[PDB]
RNA sequence: CCCGCAGAAGAAGCACCGGCUAACUCCGUGCCAGCAGCCGCGGUAAUACGGAGGGUGCAAGCGUUAAUCGGAAUUACUGGGCGUAAAGCGCACGCAGGCGGUUUGUUAAGUCAGAUGUGAAAUCCCCGGGCUCAACCUGGGAACUGCAUCUGAUACUGGCAA
RNA sequence: UAGCUAGUAGGUGGGGUAACGGCUCACCUAGGCGACGAUCCCUAGCUGGUCUGAGAGGAUGACCAGCCACACUGGAACUGA
């Protein structure tokens, strides 16, 4: 079974690459409040099958460029 | 028998036309040693009459305190005039671990193992009213089962 | 080369060797992969002097591992009856 | 603007026992009924009943043992601004065990004593002293 | 280390008798007891709440002859040890070797019985032990070596020791000069006078 | 308060400033002690306080109080300088260690002899 | 390490004693010399300066300086405040953000339970063992509040749908 | 300290490496990072731990042990697993 993460596309205009932000729901170490943090990754897609603002599921692969180590798995909740 | 214990003697003034005229205030706490405790303030012109006037006020202002085997029932707080006082039951804490004017009121009540800490102002008059407000608000498991659960084996567990 | 050797711990004039499985390049008290027992040479005639987990030691020599002269001596010293 | 209905329910009990009222009224909900059922089974309140179909309203008849009230103190622990979840070995005991802590666990809403014996924890809702 | 001074000035500062002398008589009434520990001895002080905690700790420390670094390590091991740390501090002070040999009667004072056990004379369980602060376990037998047996001092303290209350947590034969430490002394057997909770309160200050 | 505010800006620990800035984590400092002189104290006190300016070995030039009764400090007296202010002189934060390098001990001391650098009266 | 010989023989200081803070009198000096961590002492009868006697503390150490934390709830998550003590923006509107009434379905993210891998050893803690005891050394366990995966739980929170 | 970045960000292709990769080169795309603090400046080896504290924390990283970096200063490759 493959470790994989969800996340929404922030930008797509970079020629067979898209960037994806992952929101994790972490607790504060001191104060105990739950704070939304962000994990903007540069993920790889083949033929640009993703616009802006849609959920993309990704998994980790070999390094493909400088800060590109994730490829696409599928697309759910395609942008309207 | 009633464990008279003077805490502090102060010197207060009145400022009259001639000069300043002084008098003395005391603060003594009494108590049998099994859960009764009372403080009386008292003030007079000389020192031993100010302490003796505190003894008569302290005997007619005793309250009832519930203790389990010489220690408290539960962690309890007490607030009086900027004096926040915390006290723990301290299950064999082995000693009255309390500050000035908080230790003396706990010696005459008969309670022997407390971890106590006083926040805010540690004025000796106000911290004795803070502990006494903390001790009579403390309730025993017999009093809690009398109003909730209706069984002491079911209230505690 | 993994080696099963003695790392000298304990105080001055009171040595205590830990029978340990370490790479040969590392230091004596340095890194190791596993410890597999101890050896107390000054534990004289009282109740207990040495203990080695011989199943884990036989596992490492199956993977290929040289053993020191003392470790080979304590494995001999836990005899067939003693 | 009405962001914690649970703390508003405990505030009505706290102000009802202070004003020596016979009963208190609040708009009912599923969580308000379930924690009031915990308050009735322990002995802090008696005889809760919901009245209404489309706008339900929950009644709580408050208890007074002596002239003093029964609910000595009641706090709201897991605020909406700060939610607090505790483990099995991390459930607190109020007043060294003679108070209750209402915990919402995965098997329903119960006390701290009933959730320690179940062997599971959750969001601690309130401390009823 | 040790005091090496006048051992009745310490008993006068505390007021009570600390049994620092052998007592062939009773109160020596050669020392002016309960009247003056010094030049300003008739001037008795207010003796504040810190001072009453200090006097009780210095009273117990002067009975056994320990120092403060050694006494604070006794409190520190009594606090971590399970149970009541008030009587745990007294079980460790009565577990000392120089104290046990006093209570068996082989020494007339604590300082005399310390000089026997320090001078290689007293053995525990058939093995020669040299120090004063050896913690004896239950059912350990402490003997006297034959080179310092028949010492014009050890049996002379034994006919003095029938009046020393017969400590019944250790049995003494005193004819063969052996004795075993049966069990640890409880709080109900130690002099009914010392307030050990003042010592636990002083180190929490 | 208001715990969402503390996430955006945590509670700043107040920094405690040292009172002896001349000797950093240094227990004592050594100087060259130019211009030994005397000054008068602040108000309710009245004396001629024996004090000295001193240029330390780190480059700092501070003013240091010469404790005790009588001294031997002459303008190029290499001395040792420890902390401790006076509360009576404006600007003096340090004490000269008596009996350390050149500032010899006080004549005829019998009590508190480790302070002021006085040996035991043997004979 | 053990044994033998001789002889109480080779071996006690340092700070402090006005309040805090345990422990006080006398003489000298007279806002001088000086002390002082803070309050403050010293102006001719100083328990505060210097000396003497006495006492208290700790002990082969003892005090001083330096530094850190504690006391300090005096940056307060535990655990503080804002009418007048320091402190409500002059008053609005509003984006990101934070939070959100009520019912049902669904999801299992947060949450919780279990399991697995790991979280090196030493250290800390617990029960023991070895050094005459102790410091020290050491066996075993606990702990390493974690992270990751897997399997469930579905009350609350979140997503989604009505 | 509010904008920073042109091999910069991405693609394709050749070359290099023990190995992925702007690691390198040529050509195209115009991106990439940033108020969740980029960039710049000051300081600093990191950790297991140590000290303190009731705890939460605060301070710290000497010894022992793990990792990194350095070897007169700066630069470089050779030999070799």
């Amino acid at each position: 079974k493959i470790r994989t993460l969800q996340g929404r596309v922030v930008s797509d205009k970079m020629e067979k690459s898209i960037v994806v932000a992952i929101e994790r729901f972490v607790k504060h170490p001191i104060y105990g409040k739950f704070i939304k943090r962000t994990t903007k990754l540069h993920v790889h897609d083949e033929n640009n099958e993703c616009g802006i603002g849609d959920v993309v599921e990704i998994r980790e692969c070999r390094p493909l460029s400088k800060t590109k180590s994730w490829t696409l798995v599928r697309v759910v909740e395609k942008a309207v | 028998e009633l464990q008279e214990k003077l805490i502090a003697v102060n010197r207060v003034s009145k400022t009259v036309k001639g000069g300043r005229i002084f008098s003395f205030t005391a603060l003594t706490v009494v108590g049998d040693g099994n859960g009764r405790v009372g403080f009386g303030y008292g003030k007079a012109r000389e020192v031993p009459a100010a302490i003796q006037k505190a003894m008569e006020k302290a005997r007619r202002n005793m309250i009832n305190v519930a203790l389990n085997n010489g220690t408290l029932q539960h962690p309890v707080k007490g607030v009086h005039t900027g004096s926040r006082v915390f006290m723990q039951p301290a299950s064999e804490g082995t000693g009255i671990i309390a500050g000035g004017a908080m230790r003396a009121v706990l010696e005459v009540a008969g309670v022997h193992n407390v971890l106590a800490k006083a926040y805010g102002s540690t004025n000796p008059i106000n911290v004795v009213r803070a502990t006494i407000d903390g001790l009579e608000n403390m309730n025993s498991p017999e009093m809690v089962a009398a109003k909730r659960g209706k069984s002491v084996e079911e209230i505690l567990g | 080369m993994v080696t099963i050797r003695l790392a000298r711990h304990g105080a001055k004039k009171r040595p205590f060797y830990q029978v340990v499985v370490a790479d040969s390049r590392n230091a004596r008290n340095g890194r190791f992969i596993e410890r597999v027992g101890f050896f107390n040479p000054i534990a004289s005639e009282k109740e207990e002097g040495t203990r080695l987990d011989l199943d884990r030691i036989a596992h490492w020599v199956g993977q290929g591992a040289t053993i020191s002269d003392r470790v080979a001596a304590l494995i001999k010293e836990v005899n067939k009856a003693a | 603007s009405m962001q914690d209905p649970i703390a508003d329910m405990l505030t009505r009990i706290r102000n009802g026992q202070a004003a020596n009222k016979a009963a208190v009224t609040m708009p009912s909900s599923k969580l308000k009924v379930a924690i009031a059922n915990v308050l009735k089974e322990e002995g802090f309140i008696e005889d809760f009943k919901v009245e209404g179909d489309t706008k339900p309203e929950l009644e709580l008849t408050l208890k007074y043992f002596q002239g003093k009230a029964v609910v000595e103190s009641i706090q709201r622990v897991s605020r909406p601004g700060l939610r607090i979840y505790k483990r099995k070995d991390e459930l607190p005991k109020v007043m060294a065990g003679l108070g209750i802590a209402v915990v919402s666990t995965s098997k329903g809403v119960m006390t701290d004593r009933a959730a320690r014996q179940a062997g599971l924890g959750g969001e601690i809702i309130c401390y009823v002293a | 280390a040790r005091y090496l001074g006048p051992k009745l000035k310490l008993s006068r500062r505390e007021g009570t008798d600390l049994f620092l002398k052998s007592g062939v008589r009773a109160i020596d009434t050669k020392c002016k007891i309960e009247q003056a520990p010094g030049q300003h001895g008739a001037r008795k002080p207010r003796l504040s709440d810190y001072g009453v905690q200090l006097r009780e700790k210095q009273k117990v420390r002067r009975i056994y002859g320990v120092l403060e670094r050694q006494f604070r390590n006794y409190y520190k091991e009594a606090a971590r040890l399970k149970g009541n740390t008030g009587e745990n501090l007294l079980a460790l002070l009565e577990g000392r070797l120089d104290n046990v040999v006093y209570r068996m009667g082989f020494g007339a004072t604590r300082a005399e019985a310390r000089q026997l056990v320090s001078h290689k004379a007293i053995m525990v369980n058939g093995r020669v032990v040299n120090i004063a602060s050896y913690q004896v376990s239950p059912n350990d037998v402490v003997s006297i070596r034959e080179k310092a047996k028949k010492q014009s001092r050890v049996k002379a303290a034994l006919e003095l020791a029938e009046q020393r209350e017969k400590p019944t947590w250790l049995e003494v034969d005193a004819g063969k000069m052996e004795g075993t430490f049966k069990r640890k002394p409880e709080r109900s057997d130690l002099s009914a006078d010392i307030n050990e909770h003042l010592i636990v309160e002083l180190y929490s200050k | 308060a208001t715990v969402n505010q503390l996430v955006r800006k945590p509670r700043a620990r107040k920094v405690a400033k040292s009172n002896v800035p001349a000797l950093e984590a240094c227990p004592q400092k050594r100087g060259v002690c130019t211009r030994v002189y005397t000054t008068t104290p602040k108000k309710p006190n009245s004396a001629l306080r024996k004090v000295c300016r001193v240029r330390l070995t780190n480059g700092f030039e501070v003013t240091s109080y010469i404790g005790g009764e009588g001294h031997n400090l002459q303008e190029h007296s290499v001395i040792l300088i420890r902390g401790g202010r006076v509360k009576d002189l404006p600007g003096v934060r340090y004490h000269t260690v008596r009996g350390a390098l050149d500032c010899s001990g006080v004549k005829d001391r019998k009590q508190a002899r480790s302070k002021y650098g006085v040996k035991r009266p043997k004979a």
